[PDB]
């Protein structure tokens, strides 16, 4: 099938970044939203492995900005817990759920404090992340970051509740 | 002249479950550095199945590469509450109905679990984690595997072909 191959393609130019090639793809007709095997959208791979270029032009193509793969990650998922601050930053700019549940009732906040992102913590902080969101754990973005030897990070969140 | 024995059921019997449990857990110990040496999983899978779920769980551990291994350390478990843990972890991941995906994840943190528990020195839990794993698929998740097509259907899904 021509516009599935075309989606395929997609996913995997955003996924090793390359930017010209995912231009093409789209007006070839590739849906911008095609997903593969694991629910993974382009945005989400090109969130998760830092391609910030590709990020915005998918955006701006119609992107779903909030799509939820298998493990019930979102894009903001991804940049936050990879560390991409400026990814996190565009995503939040186009309406990102700074609050979104993944797998275990994991948060981008859970995942930037237990990562050591200390810009990323602030940011998603500034877009109104819950400090108190607990994890099927039970734990809070400040748990993770204590769990985690992350003491200034652990600092902001107490300050911040 | 040699006569069939036309045997009793003998409920607790699972074979083909426990070779595939073991190979993949003893595939993904020795991956991570946790086990060495002879033993189930070692070596190249010798069935169809076994190579098709190592292929299934190395595959999806890329894209989700932390997500079990760190709910396995986050987990507090015991040995006495191992099973209760196990168990609760498991029901979540099959919230929504049971489907190959959930299987290979469900695969993947029993590996995680039993990993997790030999760092933790608890390497006793590993045969018994198998266990958990064998009774919950050959319990709780028989109909659907069986109504899917069976591991065969699996096989042909998710392993790499005849020719390999």
């Amino acid at each position: 099938h021509h516009g599935s191959d075309l989606g395929k393609k997609l996913l995997e130019a955003a996924n090793v970044g390359q930017h010209d090639e995912v231009r093409i793809l789209m007006a070839n007709g590739a849906d911008v939203n095609a997903a593969d095997k694991y629910g993974d959208t382009p945005l989400h791979l090109a969130a998760m492995n830092g391609h910030l270029e590709i990020v915005e032009v998918l955006l701006k193509t119609g992107a779903d900005v909030n799509a939820v793969d298998f493990m019930g990650r979102t894009p903001l998922h991804l940049a936050a817990d990879n560390g991409h601050l400026e990814i996190v930053e565009v995503l939040l700019k186009h309406g990102a759920d700074v609050n979104a549940q993944a797998f275990w009732g994991k948060t981008p906040l859970h995942l930037a404090a237990q990562q050591g992102h200390l810009e990323i913590v602030e940011v998603l902080l500034k877009h109104g992340a819950d400090v108190n969101a607990q994890d099927k754990f039970g734990k809070t973005p400040f748990d993770l970051a204590i769990d985690n030897g992350n003491e200034d990070i652990a600092e902001v969140l107490q300050k911040a509740a | 002249h040699h006569h069939h024995h036309h045997g009793s059921a003998t409920p607790a019997s699972a074979p083909d479950t426990r070779a595939l449990v073991a190979d993949f857990v003893g595939y993904k110990l020795r991956q991570k550095g946790y086990v060495c040496g002879a033993g189930p999983g070692e070596g190249p899978a010798a069935d169809p199945l076994h190579q098709a779920m190592r292929a299934a769980g190395d595959e999806f551990e890329t894209r989700f590469r932390r997500t079990f291994s760190d709910l396995a350390a986050q987990l507090h478990v015991t040995p006495g509450s191992a099973q209760q843990r196990f168990t609760q972890v498991s029901d979540e991941l099959f919230q929504g109905g049971p489907n190959w995906g959930r299987l290979v994840a469900f695969f993947v943190f029993g590996a995680a679990l039993c990993a997790e528990s030999v760092n933790k020195e608890m390497e006793v839990l590993v045969g018994q984690v198998q266990e958990w794993m064998v009774a919950y698929l050959e319990t709780r998740l028989a109909d659907w595997i069986h109504s899917s097509g069976g591991w065969a259907e699996f096989t042909a899904l998710y392993g790499d072909g005849a020719l390999e």
